[PDB]
């Protein structure tokens, strides 16, 4: 064993990102992140990929959110909008979160289990009582009303 | 290394010059005598893959290759269906990538010695006749032409385990390995035989063949009119390889066809003569690659003389008949010049002469490093196919001559 063949070292794929309704509108608000989440496997793949967020209400760490537990009835109903294309959560600890857009459905998973480009089926069934419109293969949200 | 003899001096002496028969006196006669040089014709040397790659020099120790690939996205995806009086729609996110991949290389090395001590340098002349001490001065002179030849036996050696196997595997228990050492050196190349179950020969039934080799080398040809690497291009084989068309009844009416040969009328069949002097053109023209013989050969350690190329086998090339590979010479501690070590390449032979110390003696020291490499491989699935191996028969012995057996005083 004296050769060594060819075997690759690097992988980089690089998507585009999630696309949203012109039309529609956008609003976005930066909020603080929640410590105790571990952000890693949230922003971890190169996957065009959104994610629902709720915010604390109340306690020791009121007005920080954290990705939204589709369980918790609670957590569904403090839901504020969704993280768009996930930023440096190693840098800085405040993301940007949109409030008002228009996504297709293809691009939003809550699990960490759940495949990309594919619908979750899970926020499908609980887009009555998270305020999502799916209208065309789009959710149509705004969390200002 | 000949024997140290003088021709002409040996024959005049052996005859008894004080011996008497039977016959109480001694005799008339007459005497002739004749001088022969027995060798060995039929072990020659294997130059065909001399030209399947030449030697180069590298001053390193090691060589590295880095291969960069890129996929861009497709510009497909056709349109969303619009009504008149509403809003557009997004389009899908796209995918680009890059991946990038390493081989290597490192050599292997060889050297050899050899003494001689006080005793033969100066008790040795010739055996007929008489001789002032030097003989020595020829038969060194022998000996350092023959290390040389090691070491180009050596490379060869090498280059035909890569051609045939392309697998470098040296045991210990193995002729010229006496310090033991290990290598399996495998190298990347992929599918080096082609299957063929029955062969050309098999005849099965009453007397008709089972395989087309006019088509079975068009059918490779056709399975790779978009793998452009894999085509084959020229086909280099052993001696009987116009025995086994000749009695193929798929070609036999190829033959047929381009001189008008109908069995029935026009003529009573033809023996084998004309009917196998056109098998090499009527192959050549109809599967398109160029054949080459390589009818050389050797003597077995044991058996009769052998082929270097096997006997019911050939080779297949792929798309240029050119150099397969390269073999690298590789640095080697040469002596210093102003107080810097000076590097070299290539087989080197290094003169010790101890020939004055209590006992003298005299020695040389010949080696050098190296290996063979392949060309290139494909850059986009890692495969090599430049040559592969075909067992085309099983009989072709039976068309062959055989061959005096060595001669051994």
């Amino acid at each position: 064993d004296k050769i060594q063949l060819f075997r690759t070292i690097g992988r980089v794929q690089y998507w585009e990102r999630v696309p949203r309704l012109h039309a529609y509108g956008v609003f976005a608000l930066p909020f603080p992140m929640d410590p105790d989440v571990e952000w890693g496997n949230w922003f971890a793949g190169p996957h065009p990929k959104a994610f629902l967020v709720s915010v604390h209400p109340s306690g020791p760490k009121a007005g920080h959110v954290y990705p939204t537990d589709l369980s918790d009835p609670d957590s569904v109903a403090n839901v504020i909008g969704m993280v768009l294309d996930g930023h440096d959560y190693e840098a800085d600890h405040n993301v940007t979160v949109t409030l008002r857009a228009a996504v297709p459905i293809e691009y939003v998973q809550q699990g960490i289990e759940a495949p990309p480009l594919q619908p979750d089926p899970a926020v499908l069934n609980a887009a009555p009582q998270l305020k999502l419109k799916v209208i065309k293969g789009h959710y149509f949200f705004d969390y200002t009303r | 290394m000949r024997v140290p003899i003088n021709i002409n001096n040996a024959l005049a002496r052996v005859r008894d010059p004080l011996s008497i028969g039977g016959l109480k006196f001694p005799t008339t006669k007459e005497i002739q005598e004749a001088v022969a040089a027995i060798a060995d014709k039929f072990n020659q040397e294997n130059d065909l893959v001399d030209r399947f790659f030449p030697e180069d020099s590298t001053f390193a120790s090691e060589l590295e290759l880095y291969l960069l690939r890129t996929q861009d996205a497709e510009q497909t995806g056709m349109t969303f269906v619009h009504q008149v009086g509403s809003t557009s729609l997004p389009v899908e996110a796209r995918v680009a990538k890059v991946d990038l991949a390493k081989a290597t290389w490192s050599p292997l090395a060889f050297k050899e010695s050899r003494v001689w001590d006080e005793k033969e340098i100066l008790y040795l002349g010739r055996l007929a006749d008489e001789v002032q001490a030097g003989v020595i001065n020829e038969q060194i002179a022998e000996s350092l032409t023959w290390l040389m030849a090691r070491m180009r036996n050596r490379r060869r050696w090498l280059t035909w385990q890569v051609m045939r196997t392309g697998r470098i595997t040296i045991q210990p228990n193995d002729p010229y390995n006496p310090n033991g050492l290990k290598y399996v050196i495998d190298y990347g190349v992929t599918d080096i035989e082609l299957p063929l179950p029955q062969k050309f020969d098999a005849k099965d039934g009453n007397g008709n063949s089972a395989v087309d080799p006019i088509q079975y080398f068009r059918d490779l040809i056709k399975a790779a009119t978009y793998f452009p690497d894999r085509r084959p291009v020229a086909i280099i084989v052993g001696p009987g390889f116009d025995e086994v068309l000749a009695d193929n009844t798929f070609v036999q009416k190829y033959v047929e066809y381009e001189k008008g040969w109908v069995v029935g009328q026009n003529t009573v069949q033809p023996p084998r003569e004309v009917y196998r002097q056109a098998a090499l053109d009527i192959f050549k023209r109809y599967t398109g690659l160029e054949v080459m013989v390589y009818d050389k050969t050797y003597r077995d350690q044991d058996g009769s003389v052998k082929y270097w190329i096997p006997v019911g086998e050939l080779i297949v090339l792929n798309q240029s008949t050119g150099p397969v590979g390269r073999f690298v010479y590789t640095a080697h501690v040469a002596g210093q010049r102003n107080g810097k070590v000076v590097y070299a390449t290539g087989p080197y032979l290094t003169v010790k002469d101890h020939l004055q110390d209590d006992p003298p003696y005299y020695a040389i020291i010949a080696g050098f490093h190296g290996l063979p490499q392949l060309s290139g491989y494909n850059t986009e699935d890692f495969s090599f196919h430049r040559f592969k191996w075909l067992k085309y028969a099983n009989n072709v012995q039976s068309y062959l001559p055989p061959f005096p057996p060595k001669v051994e005083l």
